[PDB]
């Protein structure tokens, strides 16, 4: 489950 | 001087206020204004993959057994930062092999690791360290520019023919050999290993701000504004950690046509460019139908503990980052759902438990007698890097601990003549490190000159402090324990400062650690020195709470002393610890005049520590203030020179103790052994990090 390591702002 | 355009952007004007420099006010406006008139960044890609989408092209755990007659030599990039050289040196041992090409850069602000890495690098030809040096800084534009490089500088290395690249961290370790990932790729030669986030892609670019323009100077990532996501091709990305093949660093590298210079551009003003820049290089160029949607790698995602926007003071954007692996995940290494040979991430001062059982599951025991398999050594001071890399917290301390050990010495031996273990400080610390024993904090090893006072002669001393236990318990409540420190870590649960270390102008925080079991309420009080109340306040533990922390908000400078924490439910006494507010003896790691003394150990300059005053609890918790001692606190205040370190002295004697001392070299002190001869010592025997010769078999290990 490596959906990149951004979440937001 | 005024910018070249009006600058209104609402995100450009808010980086602008808080930029130091000249050259990155320069800069953020230069950048702005560019993309103002659209001459930065690119609306539309040509592209050349003839698939009308993504190809994707039976996992065997027997497959990888068989023997190579052309096997791949592969070339692996060590992208490293921090302090732990050590575990750096166990993974090197256990990747190695002589047909291999290894390629290390080091970040620009870990110059004690680099020096490390550099002896590495001289002892073996196929080990090489990047010339130049960039400081990584989590999700900078700056990592691309480090692979792409990389894989310039290696692509003109005639000498070194490779056939694969992979990348890797101080914080990565194989689970498979080297035998079984030679045997796998060498069947899979012309394939490009990446994992895509496989969801919604939308929503992977608004997570990831790939439509925001993003700058990167004075080490932080500037959040500039929008931008469009061009058109004509297709945006994917995922991992950033990869393997890929000779053919596809050739066009990434060479390569002049429209998609690879245009992507270049866009992402030289992106978050976390390496997670996507391959992705989307690949799939839309001439190679789009040899990518394997699998990174062969196992990464310890927990966004339950490891999305806590800890990045925020460094890049204008909340992260996540993977968790480290524990005992109870060893199992996860043995699956057989797809294949893997890498994993991550792995920190031996968080537990090294784990990285044994997996390096012993992998190659076998060390031979019976081995010393040293379950310790581990961290220097956090290296003299080469001067006492101004210190703080004058960190420096009062350590010339503390190596005092605490001379007086070990003299009185160690036991004599009615002349005291030959008498010493006379020199100088400042040469090296600290942490000590860890079975995965338990051990302390500091303080390396420091001095004189022998007997023979009058220079020695070298390593001195092992140790901290005294202090939490104490008073009905079978849930708390486990309870500590106060700073540098708060939320995804691993601990305090990065090891040592508790603290001067007057800290902000301490709080911390609990609870057990299952119904919700209940608690009280917290903080108590000085002289017993004033600082702060209290009531907090809920729900049933499924396991640490809970606070940074009650206290006027400084702190009185120094030995404070005390107090847990209380319902009046009922609970727990107690304490901790230390050291006074400090340096300013500017210079001595502190008495002006200086005066303002930073008389207590908050606001005559209190909280608008709020607790004056009337110190009758009800038996904490009466002495009038004398209240004196006597004004009166040390004042103090400096001799006064103060014997002030400073009888402090840290009190929380701390000289476990042992021993010489490096030759010593008169009849009754000291040699550093080498001990089993705490930082020159002590390590096979598990040492390298040697290159055995028959290619290996290290
Ligand atoms: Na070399």
């Amino acid at each position: 489950e490596e959906e990149g390591s951004g979440v937001g702002q | 001087q005024p910018p070249k355009c009006d600058i209104s952007g609402k995100e450009a004007i808010s980086a602008l206020s808080r930029a130091k420099s000249k050259h990155c006010r320069q800069e953020i406006g230069e950048t702005y204004c560019r993309h103002k008139l659209g001459l930065l960044m690119p609306e539309k890609v040509t592209r050349f993959c003839p698939l009308e989408g993504k190809a994707n092209k039976q996992w065997d755990e027997d497959s990888v057994e068989y023997m190579p007659a052309n096997p791949v030599r592969i070339a692996f990039v060590l992208v490293v930062h921090g302090r732990a050289s050590r575990q750096l040196q166990r993974m090197f041992k256990a990747i190695y092999h002589k047909d291999h090409f290894y390629y290390i850069h080091v970040d620009k602000r870990s110059n004690y690791l680099h020096r490390q890495v550099l002896q590495v690098s001289r002892q073996y030809s196929n080990v090489r360290v990047t010339p130049w040096r960039m400081a990584t800084i989590w999700g900078g534009a700056s990592l691309l520019s480090t692979y792409l490089q990389s894989m310039r500088d290696l692509l003109e290395m005639t000498d070194w023919p490779w056939d694969f690249f992979i990348n890797l961290s101080a914080a990565d370790y194989p689970i498979r050999t080297n035998d079984q990932l030679v045997a796998f790729l060498s069947r899979y030669r012309d394939m490009n290993f990446l994992k895509s986030h496989g969801r919604d892609n939308a929503r992977f670019i608004r997570k990831q701000g790939l439509d925001r323009l993003f700058l990167e100077c004075d080490a932080h990532m500037w959040r500039l504004g929008d931008r469009r996501i061009p058109e004509g091709i297709a945006v994917d990305g995922g991992s950033d950690w990869f393997l890929l093949n000779r053919r596809f660093v050739e066009y990434v590298t060479f390569s002049t046509d429209d998609l690879v210079t245009k992507m270049k551009q866009f992402y030289s003003y992106t978050l976390l460019p390496a997670e996507s820049f391959f992705h989307t290089v690949l799939e839309n160029s001439p190679h789009c139908d040899t990518m394997v949607d699998n990174n062969l790698r196992i990464t310890n995602w927990n966004r339950k503990l490891g999305c806590k926007c800890q990045y925020k003071h460094i890049v204008d954007w909340c992260g996540c980052s993977p968790n480290d692996f524990k005992p109870q995940d060893f199992h996860r290494f043995q699956q057989t759902a797809r294949p893997t040979f890498f994993a991550r991430k792995f920190e031996a001062v968080v537990n090294q438990e784990i990285i044994g059982q997996l390096d012993y599951y992998l190659y076998g025991n060390y031979p019976a007698g081995t010393p040293g398999l379950r310790s581990y050594w961290e220097n956090v001071y290296d003299e080469p890097d001067g006492i101004h890399s210190l703080s004058d917290v960190t420096l009062t301390l350590y010339h503390s601990f190596a005092r605490l050990g001379l007086r070990r010495a003299e009185t160690s031996l036991h004599t009615d003549g002349e005291n030959s273990c008498r010493y006379y400080p020199m100088g400042h610390p040469a090296s600290v490190h942490l000590y860890f024993l079975a995965d338990r904090f051990q302390g500091f090893l303080i390396k420091h000159h001095a004189t022998n006072l007997a023979v009058s002669k220079l020695e070298t001393l390593e001195t092992w402090v140790m901290p005294k236990k202090v939490f104490k318990i008073a009905d079978f409540g849930r708390l486990q324990f309870s500590e106060v420190g700073t540098d708060w870590d939320a995804k691993e649960r601990l305090f990065r400062n090891f040592g508790g270390l603290l001067g007057p102008m800290d902000e301490p925080v709080g911390m609990q650690k609870w057990g299952k079991g119904p919700n209940v309420t608690v009280t917290v009080i903080w108590v000085d020195p002289v017993n004033v109340i600082a702060a209290t306040y009531d907090i809920l533990i729900e049933s499924t709470a396991e640490f809970t922390h606070y940074k009650p908000p206290l006027n400084l400078p702190l009185r120094p002393g030995v404070w005390t924490v107090k847990i209380l439910h319902h009046w009922v006494p609970v727990a107690e610890t304490k901790f230390l507010v050291a006074p400090l003896t340096f300013s500017n790691r210079q001595p502190i005049k008495p002006e200086e003394a005066l303002k930073l150990h008389n207590g908050p300059l606001r005559n209190a520590y909280m608008e709020q005053s607790f004056q009337s609890l110190n009758p009800v918790l038996s904490l009466p203030i002495n009038p004398a001692q209240v004196e006597q606190a004004r009166r040390n205040a004042a103090s400096t020179g001799t006064a103060l370190e014997g002030w400073l002295d009888s402090l840290v004697g009190g929380m701390w103790t000289a476990m042992d001392i021993c010489a490096t070299g030759p010593t008169a002190c009849p009754v000291m052994q040699t550093c080498s001869q001990t089993a705490w010592s930082s020159f002590s025997p390590d096979p598990k990090s040492e390298l040697g010769a290159v055995k028959p078999d290619g290996r290290l290990r």
